[PDB]
């Protein structure tokens, strides 16, 4: 079973699954605590349990592994990562790690990982021999990122005006200088929808602050 | 041996232009095939279009170079044939042009130029009269093969491809895009 599969489930499932596994009062506490309790209960049975997420390196190799759907929130369900396998696999911050996870021992309250079977959606040996980002030589934008959806949507006029106004391509560095109450949120929403529709290959990330 | 150099330079230019037209046609055909497909492939189609104009510009450049080299080799052969025909029959020629071509060694610039102009247009009436009576002009025997493989005129598929009149700005923009395309193809 997948920890990510648990985290993608809604909150009410704690009644359906947590109570069915013998837990007593998972109704009243924070969701990550419910996830921790259910996955501890399942781990006590002994079946193999999967895990995955984005790696974080602390100031002293006290590595952690967070989940994307939880907005990388520091919670009990975070996966511990000792410096030993960090050195062995030459890992660093931002690495997507997937594989086995281990139930915590005495004195530990975080689920460590037994062995990784996927790094950055690739084999660990293929991920190890990859050069650093900053060593890559930049260039100007070459491939055009057309925002015209082409589905004839009633809101597609925004994307069309965007295409006529400012061309967007791979590798640009863009700014949207707007006042409050101007339409930034749904302009970015239309941009994201057009990117998801026209260009399913490129990885799309949206980041929201305060 | 300069005529042979011009000849095989023109042959190389023609081969290069044919090759350029080859990948241009291939790119156009595959772009049409992808457009006919059900998949969207927006970036695929956009960069394929860009490749299409890059290949079109390369074809234009190759055709222009081929036409220029063909004209150059024709001019070189004309100069050589007319020069040694001078070396053959120039005594009789200048005898026919005697009443105004004398004194050229010491005449003034204006007099020399006007005498040359009179000689030129007189040759014009003579030549147009010979073309008017109308025999079939035959190629020079010494260079007949070299001047007949290149053809009387450059191929029409090259002439119709040299009417775009690209501006210099577009010229170096397309050169930069072609260099970037070659670099991407190498990778
Ligand atoms: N393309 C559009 N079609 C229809 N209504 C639009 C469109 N763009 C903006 N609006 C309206 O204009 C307002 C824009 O609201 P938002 O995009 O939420 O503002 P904002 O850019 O997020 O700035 P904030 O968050 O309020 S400071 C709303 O009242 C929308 O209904
Ligand atoms: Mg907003």
């Amino acid at each position: 079973m997948n920890l990510t599969e648990l985290k993608n489930t809604p909150v009410s499932e704690l009644i359906t699954l947590g109570e069915n596994m013998g837990l007593e009062n998972l109704a009243r506490m924070r969701k990550q605590d419910i996830i921790f309790a259910i996955l501890k209960q399942h781990a006590k049975s002994g079946e193999d349990i999967f895990g995955d997420g984005v790696l974080e390196i602390l100031q002293d190799g006290f590595g952690f592994l967070r989940s994307a759907d939880s907005s990388y929130l520091a919670g009990p369900d975070d996966i511990y990562v000792s410096p030993s396998q960090i050195r062995r696999f030459n890992l660093r911050t931002g690495d997507t790690i997937s594989g086995k996870i281990r139930p915590p021992k005495e004195g530990e309250r975080y689920f460590a990982l037994l062995k990784v079977n996927e790094v950055n959606f690739d084999k660990p040996e293929n991920a190890r021999n990859k050069i650093l980002f900053e060593n890559l030589t930049p260039l100007h934008a070459n491939s055009r990122l057309r925002m015209e959806r082409g589905n004839g949507s009633t809101e597609d006029l925004t994307a069309r005006v965007l295409d006529l106004a400012s061309l967007i391509g791979r590798g640009q560095r863009g700014l949207i200088v707007a006042p409050p109450k101007a339409g930034k949120t749904m302009l970015l929403q239309n941009i994201a929808q057009s990117i998801a529709y026209n260009h399913p290959d490129c990885v799309l990330m949206v980041l929201l602050i305060d | 041996t300069a005529l042979q150099q011009a000849f095989d330079t023109c042959q190389n230019n023609k081969a290069a232009w044919l090759q350029r037209k080859n990948e241009l046609a291939a790119a156009e055909q595959e772009y049409l095939r992808l457009l006919s497909g059900e998949g969207r492939n927006v970036s695929r189609l956009d960069e394929l279009r860009n490749i299409i104009e890059v290949r079109k510009w390369q074809v234009n450049q190759a055709a222009g170079r081929y036409i220029r080299s063909h004209e150059a080799v024709q001019h070189i052969s004309i100069r050589d044939r007319l020069n040694d025909f001078m070396q053959q029959h120039g005594t009789a020629l200048a005898a026919a042009l005697a009443p105004e071509l004398m004194g050229y060694s010491e005449l003034t610039a204006i007099a020399r130029n006007c005498a040359i102009q009179r000689a030129t247009d007189a040759l014009r009436e003579a030549l147009l009269s010979w073309l008017a009576k109308g025999e079939k002009i035959n190629y020079s025997a010494q260079d007949s093969d070299i001047l007949t493989t290149i053809g009387f005129r450059p191929d029409v598929a090259s002439v119709d491809d040299s009417r775009e009149k690209f501006t210099p700005a577009q010229n170096m923009i397309f050169s930069r895009k072609s260099a970037q395309l070659a670099s991407r193809q190498s990778v």
